[PDB]
């Protein structure tokens, strides 16, 4: 499974496949993908 | 039908188009390993060699100037006065 | 003999002095070296872990890149390309980090003093955020509310201003010469009169007008320079001037060494 | 500077002058023609695709 | 936005002058030129930064993440 | 995109040198010295000291293009004298004046 | 009009032009990306076999 975040209440869902697209506890179908857990290198120039 | 040499009444001067196509075709032949008739001064570019042959009239070509009535003339580039 | 320096104003940021007996080439070369060919320490690489701010990531990396740092004992810190290690080591760069998190309802402000030094200095005095505010607070990097974290690791590397403008210790350099126009280098434009429109400069107090009715000037050279150096906060003014003169001397000596080998 | 040309300071550019952000949005959607063929968002394998 | 670091010309650090600037404006009720004269800015290259700044981060923070 | 790296403005490239001494045939006893990874800061400062000498007949410099860190220094001295010696005297004079400027600057700084 | 008298052709580049007094009258400054994108077929001759070999 992959970690997802709800639109409004911003709760951690982490639903798997074949579970459609819908938040638990609220009916907001907008689910975030969350940012990667690895580091990203940048340059100040 | 090939006008004879005593009846050639065209301009004896080589035009810029004739010089251009003579240098282009001659340089194209030199690029394709053609026998060079002039001793090189260390050149590598084919166009410079073609102009070197034109400066000494060593280019072995003859121009077939087409007349508007269907006839033509044969003016060799060696007898054509350049510039 | 050679040049003479007469300091007029000496402060923590601005220092105005008079550098005379110097051909225009050595004065212009001096100010050009002080503006450009002087080393500095600034952030070169920004590694962002978590960022919930409303600002962009590379935007925050740019703001962090513009932040000045201390750069005193930078002479004995080798360059990144000069060191034979992979990436970095305690010989080339200084490692910094920042962790900010909003606590109460009022917004928390992230200052440059929040940066801590987690790398060994081996007796050096670099990496400390320069604090020049009267309230004791560093540079306001960004603002954060409750529920937003910001953790990052910066790699402060050595470089001159030719690589990027963030390595600029000097600021506005006031260059002036010949207060009363006698060398005839500028023809002042005037609508009615040049003496009533153009005001007098400060340095005019240190000389005198050439007096009207006198013979024309054509044998006098350009000298008696007025140079005001201003440092941002990295190194003091004496290290700017001394490091600049030693920089130009190492360049000219490098050209002499480049000519000797021929 | 001739012909409406401008010279800009490089040190001012390095300090963030007229620097802007560009946001490009790529919208994709899976569809079903006659229910028998169904497009699916997935990571394609280089063996069977 | 959110206080430009350094300046876009001279290069002097100004980010640490915003909090004081507003503090001098909301407490002493001085003018803009007087406050900029108290911060230490003597060139208009810096003055255009603080004088023409449009802080939009405050309107950005009012959104819930 | 296509702009060169910034550190290339002062770092010497591979297979290159600092000075390129090339004899010139435009005038007798004339030489053109090519300077790499430098600009007007060194060219004008060297040219001034070359003009302060009496053995140098001609001395100039120019930057061919601003996108390349390089400048040409054309020198022409009198017969029986080498321009390299004049350049050495120029470098020694600059080093001496900079040393006196540093010593005098520190001496005047210790009085504040 | 769109297929005989005129047509869209290859071996071309379009971009913004600007001035440069340091260049000559007949020259034109071409960017490096355009120089690496476009190409020209040269014929191998004993005069440039070493140069073209270096290019390979
Ligand atoms: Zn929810
Ligand atoms: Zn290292
Ligand atoms: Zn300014």
């Amino acid at each position: 499974t992959l970690k997802y975040i709800c639109a409004e209440c911003s709760s951690k869902l982490s639903l798997s496949r074949t579970d459609a697209v819908r938040c638990k506890d609220c009916g907001h179908r907008i689910l975030l993908k969350a940012r990667t857990k690895r580091l990203v290198q940048f340059e100040a120039r | 039908k090939a006008i004879p040499k005593d009846q050639r009444a065209t301009t004896p001067y080589m035009t810029k188009y004739e010089r251009a196509r003579i240098l282009g075709t001659r340089a194209l032949q030199i690029s394709m390993n053609a026998p060079v008739f002039v001793d090189l001064e260390g050149e590598t570019d084919p166009l410079r060699i073609a102009m070197k042959e034109l400066a000494e009239k060593k280019i072995p070509l003859v121009i077939r100037r087409y007349l508007p009535d269907g006839s033509f003339e044969d003016w060799s580039v060696e007898e054509l006065i350049v510039d | 003999e050679g040049p003479q320096v007469k300091i007029r104003e000496a402060s923590k940021d601005n220092v105005d002095f008079i550098l005379s007996n110097v051909d225009l080439a050595m004065a212009n070369s001096l100010r050009r070296v002080m503006i450009a060919e002087i080393p500095t320490l600034a952030i070169d690489s920004v590694e962002v872990e978590t960022n919930t701010t409303v600002l962009a990531d590379e935007f925050i990396a740019h703001r962090l890149g513009l932040i000045p740092l201390q750069s005193m004992d930078i002479e004995q810190l080798e360059y990144s390309r000069d060191c034979f290690c992979e990436d970095h080591c305690d010989k080339c760069s200084v490692v910094l980090t920042l962790q900010a998190f909003g606590e109460s309802e009022s917004t928390t402000n992230v200052y440059s003093k929040d940066l801590v030094i987690v790398s060994n200095l081996m007796g050096r005095n670099i990496g400390h955020p320069i604090i020049q505010d009267k309230e004791g607070n560093g540079v306001l990097i960004c603002k954060l509310r409750k529920g937003q974290e910001l953790k990052l690791t910066c790699v402060a590397k050595k470089g001159i201003a030719k690589e990027h403008a963030k390595w600029g210790p000097a600021a506005a350099i006031e260059f002036e010469y010949d207060p009363w126009n006698k060398l005839k280098h500028t023809d002042y434009w005037y609508e009615q009169d040049s003496a009533k429109e153009w005001p007098q400069s400060k340095n005019c107090e240190y000389e005198d007008p050439p007096n009207e009715g006198d013979p024309f000037d054509y044998k006098a050279q350009a000298d008696t320079f007025y140079m005001n150096v201003e440092s941002v906060g990295s190194i003091p003014v004496d290290q700017v001037v001394v490091r600049g003169i030693d920089t130009l001397q190492k360049k000219v000596a490098s050209i002499l060494l480049a000519l000797t080998q021929m | 500077n001739q012909e409406d040309s401008m010279i800009m300071n490089q040190s001012s550019i390095d300090r963030g002058l007229f620097r802007s952000l560009f946001f490009r949005s790529y919208m994709d959607q899976e569809k079903k023609y006659g229910m028998s063929i169904t497009e699916t968002f997935e990571k394609p394998q280089r063996t069977n695709t | 936005m959110i206080v430009p670091v350094r300046c876009f010309s001279c290069g002097k650090v100004v980010g640490d002058k915003w909090e004081s600037y507003l503090n001098l404006l909301q407490e002493d009720e001085l003018d803009e030129g007087t406050a900029l004269s108290r911060l230490g800015l003597k060139r208009y290259c810096c003055r255009r930064m603080i004088l023409t700044h449009v802080d939009l981060i405050e309107k950005f923070l009012r959104y819930n993440p | 995109m296509n702009a060169p790296d910034r550190f290339e403005l002062f770092l010497l490239g591979e297979g290159e040198s600092k000075l390129k001494i090339d004899p010139d045939t435009k005038a007798p006893n004339a030489v053109v010295i090519t300077f790499e990874k430098e600009d007007h800061t060194l060219g004008n400062l060297i040219r001034a000291e070359l003009l302060n000498d009496r053995k140098v007949l001609f001395a100039a410099y120019k930057v061919e293009h601003p996108f390349f860190a390089r400048f040409k220094l054309r020198i022409q001295t009198t017969e029986g004298y080498d321009p390299k010696d004049a350049l050495k005297n120029a470098c020694n004079s600059i080093i001496n004046k900079l040393g006196a400027l540093k010593t005098n600057f520190e001496t005047e700084w210790n009085l504040q | 009009r769109g297929n005989l008298m005129g047509k869209r052709v290859d071996f071309s580049a379009r971009t913004v032009i600007s001035g440069d007094p340091n260049l000559e009258l007949d020259q034109v400054g071409v960017p490096k990306s355009i120089a690496k994108t476009l190409t020209y077929p040269e014929v191998v001759t004993p005069y440039n076999i070493d140069r073209l070999t270096q290019l390979v």
